[PDB]
């Protein structure tokens, strides 16, 4: 998963993206954050998982209140080849994003 | 007084950005520390429709 936000302390809205090999859960509302999961909310998104030696590349950008996510899974360290990335989503989040972090198992 | 508008902000607003956060504005040098006073104003001001 990933977390995006300005201060990430339940004072401003913070995007949260979670994968669980069954679906993609995306929300925008705020909470206090501490590292990773183990074992007032405006926008909610449920989609298909972004999952499957194998290199997975993602591009995240924030343009005009739109969070755009592109992705590509390829079979192969970054090699010398060339591979394009296809767009997955363009969500209308509309928040101020300046910091982010990753979410492990 | 049911309608409020944002009056003070550190920077301009990006297009289609919602700013629902409510912290006391710092218009001076000394910190407000949650207390409205000199150079320390509440950002949300209520409309006075009559
Ligand atoms: C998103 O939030 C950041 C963090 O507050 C804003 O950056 C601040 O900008 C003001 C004025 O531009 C500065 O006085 C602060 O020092 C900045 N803070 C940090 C931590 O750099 C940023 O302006 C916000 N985005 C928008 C579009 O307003
Ligand atoms: C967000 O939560 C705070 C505190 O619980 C509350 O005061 C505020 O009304 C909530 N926002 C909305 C849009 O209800």
């Amino acid at each position: 998963g990933w977390i995006f936000g300005t201060t990430l302390d339940s004072k401003t809205q913070s995007l949260l993206i979670v994968n669980n090999a069954t679906n993609v859960v995306i929300k925008v509302c705020e909470f206090q954050f501490c590292n990773d999961p183990f074992l007032n909310c405006t926008f909610e998104y449920v989609s298909q998982p972004f999952l499957m030696k194998n290199l997975r590349e993602f591009v995240f950008k924030n343009i005009d209140g739109y969070f755009k996510i592109y992705s590509k899974h390829t079979p192969i360290d970054l090699p010398q080849g060339f591979s394009a990335l296809e767009p997955l989503v363009d969500l209308p989040i509309g928040i101020n994003i300046t910091r982010f972090q990753t979410l492990l198992a | 007084y049911n309608y409020l508008y944002r009056l003070f902000r550190k920077s301009n607003l990006k297009p289609f950005e919602r700013d629902i956060s409510t912290e006391i504005y710092q218009a001076g040098n000394k910190p407000c520390n949650g207390v409205a006073g000199f150079n320390c104003y509440f950002p949300l001001r209520s409309y006075g429709f009559r």
